[PDB]
């Protein structure tokens, strides 16, 4: 199936004292190979996955050296902002920072993007198309002028299209142990009666890799959404995801519902009955 | 693998 | 800025069984900025060696973290999270529900 590689920048400013506070992870699809924390004593990108562990001195120096420096530019960042905006000295902000790209089942490129966000909101973006980018107001157009006249989109462009894929491709590789294994959900339904007159179904689906996955209730064959309810997908804290799906339904009519699994790990969805 | 620090600041 | 309260779900890594070893988990998400204070209590009280994952973020920006340690769930012991945000008053305590 299709993969991805993406880092995920957060930097908090800290006004009373010091520089900001800046953290950044490393994603292969949803497996976390790397992390920088500027508050670890290590100063290092470090591993958070096995197979990035073989990587040798030259790697870790080389991201260690661009993860630095990447936190200097959303310093900077964090002091203009503050101008832009016209903001007080004493509050705390945020700059957030997303990039990466996907490759197809062939492994070949298949897309690249890069979005940028102040205190939680769009600021600006590069376009699909890897050659423009979109700004949210007036502020972004600036640094739109800016990354336009440094031939930023270019740079980028050259990073998503090439070194990004090429890397994605040597680290699906070497992790393919588990980078390309897909873990299905492992499903089962619980019953939980509310009154002596309805229960509670819970669709459960556990232990699943990748994070993408679709639940649904059918009653009688056709979709229900009333008096569902759907939980956001959650982390195991083993690098696998659960998620759950529950309807209300009167007791004794428990049989006319299904709960219907699709995940990738799946050739045919599942289809769970109570009875 | 990151890119490199490319970006100037905003 | 946009400020947003946080998410919570407290559950298990593992289904609960009583008297055996697993992880109890507390999943914020949601949340906007990413400052924000979170316990586990047993009992009320603040369980001590307490990690989390790497701060990281959603397509809408909203932050989210795992917290989590090692317990042993019990018939009577009481398992919760307790979260705070800027976008809350005080603190706001969700109960561990073994079936949720």
């Amino acid at each position: 199936g299709s993969h991805s590689m993406r880092y995920f920048f957060t930097s908090v400013s800290r006004p009373g004292r010091g520089e900001p506070r800046f953290i950044a992870v490393g994603y292969v699809d949803d497996t976390q190979f790397v992390r920088f924390d500027s508050d670890a004593a290590s100063q290092r990108m470090e591993p958070r996955a096995p197979w990035i562990e073989q990587e040798g001195p030259e790697y870790w120096d080389g991201e260690t050296r661009k993860v630095k420096a990447h936190s200097q530019t959303h310093r900077v960042d964090l002091g203009t902002l503050r101008g832009y905006y016209n903001q007080s000295e004493a509050g705390s902000h945020t700059v957030q920072r997303m990039c990466g790209c996907d490759v197809g089942s062939d492994w070949r490129f298949l897309r690249g993007y890069h979005q940028y966000a102040y205190d939680g909101k769009d600021y600006i973006a590069l376009k699909e198309d890897l050659r423009s980018w979109t700004a949210a107001d007036m502020a972004a157009q600036t640094t739109k002028h800016k990354w336009e006249a440094a031939h930023v989109a270019e740079q980028l462009r050259a990073y998503l299209e090439g070194t990004c894929v090429e890397w994605l491709r040597r680290y699906l590789e070497n992790g393919k142990e588990t980078l390309q294994r897909t873990d299905a959900p492992k499903t089962h339904m619980t019953h939980h009666a509310v009154s002596d007159h309805e229960a509670t179904l819970r669709c459960w689906a556990l232990s699943f890799y990748p994070a993408e996955i679709t639940l649904t209730w059918q009653r009688d064959g056709e979709d229900q959404t009333q008096d569902t309810e759907l939980v956001e997908t959650r982390p195991a804290g083993d690098g696998t995801f659960q998620k759950w799906a529950a309807v209300v339904v009167p007791s004794g009519q428990e049989q006319r519902y299904t709960c219907h699994v699709q995940h990738e790990g799946l050739p045919k969805p599942l289809t769970l009955r109570w009875e | 693998f990151l890119p490199s620090d490319f970006f100037p600041s905003v | 800025m946009i400020q947003r309260t946080p998410k919570i779900q407290v559950y298990s890594r593992h289904p609960a069984e009583n008297g055996k070893s697993n992880f109890l988990n507390c999943y914020v998400s949601g949340f906007h900025p990413s400052d924000i204070e979170v316990d586990l209590l047993k009992n009320g009280e603040r369980i001590e060696k307490v990690e989390h994952s790497d701060l990281s973020f959603s397509k809408d920006w909203s932050f989210y973290l795992l917290y989590y340690t090692e317990f042993t769930p019990t018939e009577k012991d009481e398992y919760a999270c307790r979260v705070n945000h800027v976008t809350l008053s005080q603190p706001k305590i969700v109960k561990w529900d073994r079936d949720m």
